[PDB]
């Protein structure tokens, strides 16, 4: 849903994987970022 | 295998989808390719690189 808002998942405009040379998976959440996460690790390690 | 698995995945990474990654795996293939017609070496059906 939060990326459907923001337009950050592959095929809408601020997609970053068109914009900066790295992976979608290695980009930084602040920006277009994925954050797909499991909820074990969202549950204990934290939220970032 | 191993870099015809990565040279078409670079390119449907940079062709379809766009991605300003996999630019880079694109020039670095490219640069080999330069780097082949400096000295021209000729090669039959069988051998075709």
């Amino acid at each position: 849903k939060v990326e459907r808002l923001y337009g950050t998942a592959p095929g809408m405009v601020n997609h970053p994987a068109a914009y900066l040379q790295v992976k979608h998976t290695d980009t930084p959440i602040p920006l277009g970022g994925n954050g797909a996460m499991s909820i074990m690790e969202l549950a204990t390690a934290g939220i970032g | 295998m191993s870099d015809k698995n990565l040279l078409k995945r670079a390119l449907l990474g940079y062709s379809h989808k766009r991605q300003k990654s996999m630019l880079y795996i694109l020039g670095l293939f490219k640069f080999l390719m330069k780097l082949s017609d400096e000295t021209f070496q000729h090669e039959r059906l069988g051998q075709f690189s």
